[PDB]
């Protein structure tokens, strides 16, 4: 199909952007802004905790993952309340889960406050992961355009 | 298999 463009992505993510059905596996403090191994270690800890909680009758919270130029919003499915919100410039890393096509996570937070959010997607995680890649790419693209913009101004 | 956000600002 048609290759993506900056303009297509700006239209896709502006305003309310897009959203996906998911469940929150958990949230973990992590030492670094980025890293595959760190992210997977955190995913495995949180999945272990979720399995323990599930053996005691608990359930993962049902959520919407909302992706827009405003960043990521975690929204409670039942109430519609925004539980968590991170702007684009406070999300540092997107992790795939090599054990689970229906899981992914992201590291977010300012310095010294890195946290891994582990998400169990209702469908395949990949489209959501690709949306995050595209979101970051188009914001980066636009900013570098308006930088080359100003180096030519003088 | 993950990727960085080039727009990340820690401070
Ligand atoms: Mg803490
Ligand atoms: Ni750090
Ligand atoms: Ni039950």
């Amino acid at each position: 199909g048609p290759e993506k463009t900056d303009e297509y992505l700006l239209a896709r993510f502006k305003g309310d952007g897009v959203k996906y059905k998911a469940k929150l596996i958990g949230i973990d403090d992590v030492p670094d802004a980025r890293g595959d191994k760190m992210s997977q270690d955190s995913m495995m800890k949180l999945k272990g905790m979720a399995a323990a909680g599930r053996s005691q009758g608990q359930h993962k919270q049902r959520i919407w993952v909302n992706i827009s130029l405003s960043g990521i919003k975690i929204i409670d499915e039942k109430t519609g309340v925004i539980e968590h919100e991170h702007p684009v410039n406070k999300i540092s890393f997107i992790a795939r889960d090599v054990t689970d096509n229906r899981a992914f996570g992201y590291v977010c937070g300012g310095e010294g406050q890195h946290q891994f959010f582990a998400i169990k997607t209702g469908q395949q995680a990949e489209p959501l992961v690709v949306d995050l890649k595209d979101l970051f790419q188009v914001i980066y693209n636009v900013k570098k355009k308006e930088e080359e913009k100003k180096k030519i101004e003088e | 298999n993950g990727f960085d956000n080039p727009n990340y600002q820690p401070q």
